[PDB]
């Protein structure tokens, strides 16, 4: 955990938080997970060339 | 008791479990839709034609 007591664990916190920022603005660009089923919902595969 | 008796009806149909179909490739063997399908569609009755023949 981060030292509250000087600015050297400040700065930790703040690079923790802006690491969190860059995980977020992956999962925005990241697409849905598609898969199909058939009809008895057994799974035929995940879906990942499609326009 | 008006409209309590004979006023409904149900009809099944093979198209859950296999039918041949009329469709080129379907005509020899027996599909069915799967477990999963939509159950009931009403029969639009405006014109009175269950009580003809339902």
């Amino acid at each position: 955990a981060a030292d509250m007591t000087t600015l050297a664990g400040h700065q930790q916190l703040w690079d923790t938080v802006m690491k969190r920022r860059q995980k977020r603005e992956d999962e925005r660009i990241a697409p849905p997970l598609i898969r199909l089923w058939d009809g008895d919902y057994k799974l035929r595969g995940q879906l990942v060339g499609e326009r | 008791y008006e409209n309590v008796v004979l006023a409904f009806m149900e009809i099944p149909t093979l198209r859950a479990a296999g039918l041949s179909l009329p469709i080129a490739g379907l005509e020899d063997i027996v599909t069915g839709l799967g477990d999963f399908h939509y159950n009931e569609g009403w029969v639009d009755g405006a014109d009175k034609a269950f009580t003809i023949s339902a």
